[PDB]
RNA sequence: AUUGCUCUUCAACGAGGAAUUCCUAGUAAGCGCAAGUCAUCAGCUUGCGUUGAUUACGUCCCUGCCCUUUC
RNA sequence: GGAAGGGCACCACCAGGAGUGGAGCCUGCGGGACUCAACACGGGGAAACUCACCAGGUCCAGACACAAUAAGGAUUGUUGAUUUUGUGGGUGGUGGUGCAGUGAUGCCCGUUCUGGCGCGCGCUACACUGAC
């Protein structure tokens, strides 16, 4: 069955996309690009350094395009830095260039919903926490905690309890956007990681501990 | 004394382990023959480094190339019209072209 | 490892002294196939 | 209950290079990357973007996705195994030229600025860094044959083929050796391009794997097998 | 303006992709010297000389072109 | 049309050596799908769809409380307590938009000028079999 909002018992991975650089501006509304919209943003005071959509595109790539995601057992959430959150459901095709996403995400945004023919893309009310499941860990992506396996992270953790993992899509910025949530932060890498990669890295260990294969 | 690895020479660095008339070479305005002048006219045997150099050959070194003349260099061995022309080019291809 | 950033051009173009001397030669082709 | 060696200060580890074969590490080739320029000034063909161009070139605008290769060196690129510099990336263009990506490169983020780096790269045959110390990119003569390590593995990625579990797979082979993946960045197309310099091809899942996806989930396997981190 | 010399300035280039052209002994390749003798040529044409190789010198198997059957 | 028997060819096989194509110089000839339901799909120069867009120069940032100065004069472009000096001090508010003039209303969050190549040759290098 594909999981939902609705459902809290199933055990499941969560992602949660925090900070996520999406914005529609008119001159029609167009998502907002570090490299489209240069002079604008310059205009409008805010750096161009944070206002790149493309890695919530990359990261929702590998993590829809996840195994995990194949086999019933991931929803992704993205709250945009503005405030809004978004639930992605899993069966969803998301497209694959970049500027039909942008095109994508400026109808979600406005419509507040994508029909085609259960949601596909819905902006729903935060908090974050009452659209989990009710018996859930939560954990962030900081590279100054310590390096855990993510294999062994899952197997000692319970069969009913799923997992919420917030990333952060944000260029740069302090770890803190999910730590009022969250009840411990751990480290996925020695290395630094992307916010793709991070995803992926997390991804296929899951996919190891609950033999998703 | 310890070997001079860089050394500092009319504000500029110059590697010690380079020989000295292709180390002084490398300061602007100074070439393979105008350092092997220099050197020749300090009385430096140009076998040595940069770095065996001591603080009294670098000071003759200095005072031969700020006073040349003064040490006998040799003064032989010492040291809009674009646009117009595009236009008239212009002109004579609008005339080509008028012809053809 | 060590990191190092690729240097490129947004547009590539395949100064203008080059550029004048590059019409000389369509100019000097030109007239000489309308002399013969 | 032992001394410490004389030197603990982590250093970076050595940059592979094709003219390295001794050391054991991890090659991926991005084989048949769609990557096409064509004066309009050249642009990289998108499927996209251009439409009309390659209706009058002939060639099916579904073999002409170059972001496809873009996310798979993305999520290559960035692994912590390339930090780690145990992994060299090649690229085999759908029209037969061969690229080395050299692992201290990094490629933009965004496509529009990646695009530019493959026009420059396919008229200039290479590119030099911004400090202008190396040639981050560079193309080279074919077969990928004589660049690979003297002892090396070669497999594919092939959905057919049966499913493996990749940290097994990597454990059981040789330290010595070096392994091959050959990837089929194509978005739709039959697994037979390596087939002539692969001696085994294998699957990693029984479901259909995205090409980053299937860069990203073989790499962990070595970081784990290899113990990376 | 012209053609030489002196000094300084000191770049790209670290053997070159897909591909492609020529070549069997004084031959490939390297080096210079002379005259511009009605066409052509001006650091280009021609001539002259000096050093001097590897490989093949076998086949119609692939390709191509022929000969004979005054079959 | 077929068949048979022979010969030949660095425009064939075979074995190699030289180049050209990378760099510098010089030079000849020619000028409509959708690993992508929803979006994006006949487009081309960063931006600018008809008074726009881009880059710059002016004007706008006085709530209120207290105290002082102060009518024999604080401030104004000649005026008269409007301000000025010091201490405290709140607010997005000529906001817009969707609903049922009205509504503790859901949702979000300026002004005037000045400029705008394709095909080919030849030579030299990338050094220690070298350079001087
Ligand atoms: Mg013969």
């Amino acid at each position: 069955p594909v999981l939902t909002s609705k459902d809290k018992i199933t055990k499941r991975m969560i992602v949660v996309l925090a900070m996520a650089s999406l914005e529609t501006h008119k001159i029609k509304y167009v998502l907002l690009n570090c490299d489209d919209h240069q002079g604008l943003l310059k205009k409008m005071g805010r750096d161009i350094s944070e206002a790149r959509p493309d890695i919530t595109h990359q990261c929702l790539l590998t993590l829809l395009d996840s195994p995990i995601n194949k086999a019933g057992k991931l929803q992704v959430y993205i709250q945009t830095s503005r405030g809004i959150l978004i639930e992605v459901n899993p069966t969803v095709r998301i497209p694959r260039t970049f500027k039909r996403f942008s095109g994508l995400m400026v109808q979600l945004l406005h419509k507040l919903s994508i029909r085609s023919v259960e949601k596909l893309l819905k902006v729903i009310k935060n908090p974050i926490t009452d659209h989990l499941p009710t018996k859930c860990r939560k954990v962030t992506l900081s590279f100054d905690a310590p390096v855990i396996r993510v294999q062994d992270y899952i197997e000692k953790l319970d069969d009913d309890e799923s997992i919420c993992v917030f990333v952060g899509a944000m260029a740069r910025g302090k770890d803190n956007f999910a730590d009022e949530y969250v009840d411990e932060k751990v480290g996925l890498s020695n290395y630094p990681l992307s916010a793709s990669v991070a995803c992926s890295k997390f991804c296929h260990g899951a996919e190891d501990a609950w033999n998703i294969l | 004394g310890s070997f001079q690895h860089i050394l500092r020479l009319l504000n500029t660095n110059v590697d010690g382990n380079i020989k000295i008339v292709y180390a002084l070479t490398t300061i602007k305005g100074v070439g393979r023959r105008y350092s092997n002048l220099v050197c020749k006219k300090a009385d430096v045997d140009l076998h040595k480094r940069a770095g065996e150099l001591t603080q009294e050959e670098l000071e003759r070194i200095v005072q031969i190339m700020q006073n040349p003349t003064h040490y006998k260099i040799p003064a032989w061995f010492l040291n809009t019209l674009a646009n117009n022309v595009e236009s008239k080019l212009r002109d004579d291809l609008e005339r080509l072209k008028k012809i053809r | 490892i060590p990191t190092h950033a690729p240097k490129y051009e947004e547009n590539f173009n395949p100064k203008m002294k080059a550029q004048l001397k590059k019409e000389r030669k369509f100019t000097m082709k030109e007239i000489r196939k309308d002399a013969k």
